[PDB]
């Protein structure tokens, strides 16, 4: 989750 | 047999940009492979279509992949682009996760330009990290590429130069791993944080990992907000402890660069070109891959 694109 | 555009035929998936997937294809009429993203049509922010026209703005810029052909079909807004090479993740991890300084420096010197082209033509890019960076085929093979536009917007009036307002208090969508402290703030983005993101890029290819990659946690803004605090809680003189100091001295720059300040990316360029001439390194282009 933290190399995906999210918020 | 799956045709897009009537003439591009459809392959596997091979990657999943922003607000859509990608996907391998091949003209044939020229027997050319491209790339292929779609993004649903009866989505409720239609965003292809834009990328497509900043893409457009951009071309004729050294390391900006081509547009063949944009439009819509079946469920699908359609956008057909250049197939390029591997990404520097991949490379990365076909290279065992570990870059010479060589490489660091050679790929430095033009992906500080890749960014300050986007800026000169009014644009940041806001998702600054190895996948989205992409080296040529055959002759530009030694050609450094940015993509996904899919996250980009205009820091600036195209005709006045009047850059766009400070903004507070906002819930930024990025790469949790290489974002800028002051998108982890809710700070309105500019082109200082672009440069910012570079800057971990540069310290990933040397460390392998980040202090603030690979965290446990449960919900998603909760680990979230472990990167935030182990990035903040991570001074740059002890993320970058063993390396040249060139690297600290460019991440020390770029935080402190003001909202609108235009970047000396001159300056930043030069850290590195000096860096390697000292070192003794030759600028024949020879990647370790």
């Amino acid at each position: 989750d933290s190399v995906m694109l999210g918020e | 047999e799956l045709r897009v555009g009537n003439r591009y035929r459809l392959g596997r998936k091979i990657g999943s940009g922003s607000f859509g997937d990608i996907y391998l294809g091949t003209d044939i009429a020229a027997g050319e492979e491209v790339a292929i993203k779609l993004e649903c049509v009866k989505t409720k922010h239609p965003q292809l279509h834009i990328e497509s026209k900043i893409y457009k703005m951009m071309q004729g810029g050294v390391g900006i992949p081509t547009i063949r052909w944009c439009g819509a079909e079946g469920d699908y807004n359609v956008m057909v682009m250049e197939l390029l090479g591997p990404s520097l993740e991949d490379l990365f991890n076909f290279c065992s996760r570990k870059f010479s300084l060589k490489t660091v420096l050679l790929l430095a010197d033009q992906m500080i330009s890749r960014i300050e082209y986007i800026h000169s033509k009014n644009f940041i890019h806001r998702d600054v990290k190895p996948d989205n960076f992409l080296m040529g085929l055959g002759k530009k093979g030694n050609l450094v590429y940015i993509i996904d536009f899919g996250l980009a917007k205009k820091y600036r009036d195209a005709r006045t130069h009047q850059h766009i307002p400070y903004r507070e208090n906002k819930n930024l969508t990025g790469t949790a791993r290489y974002a800028s402290i002051n998108t982890h703030l809710g700070i309105e983005q500019s082109r200082r944080d672009d440069l910012e993101s570079l800057g971990y890029v540069l310290m990933y290819f040397n460390l392998g990992s980040l202090p603030w990659q690979g965290l446990k946690a449960a919900t998603k803004r909760q680990k979230y907000e472990r990167i935030s605090e182990k990035k903040m809680s991570t001074p740059i003189e002890v993320l970058c402890k063993g390396y040249p100091s060139e690297f600290a001295t460019y991440l020390n720059f770029c935080r402190s660069l003001r909202f609108d300040d235009k970047p000396d990316y001159s300056y930043l360029r030069q850290l590195f070109r000096n860096l390697f001439h000292r070192q003794g390194f030759s600028y024949d282009y020879v990647f370790d891959w």
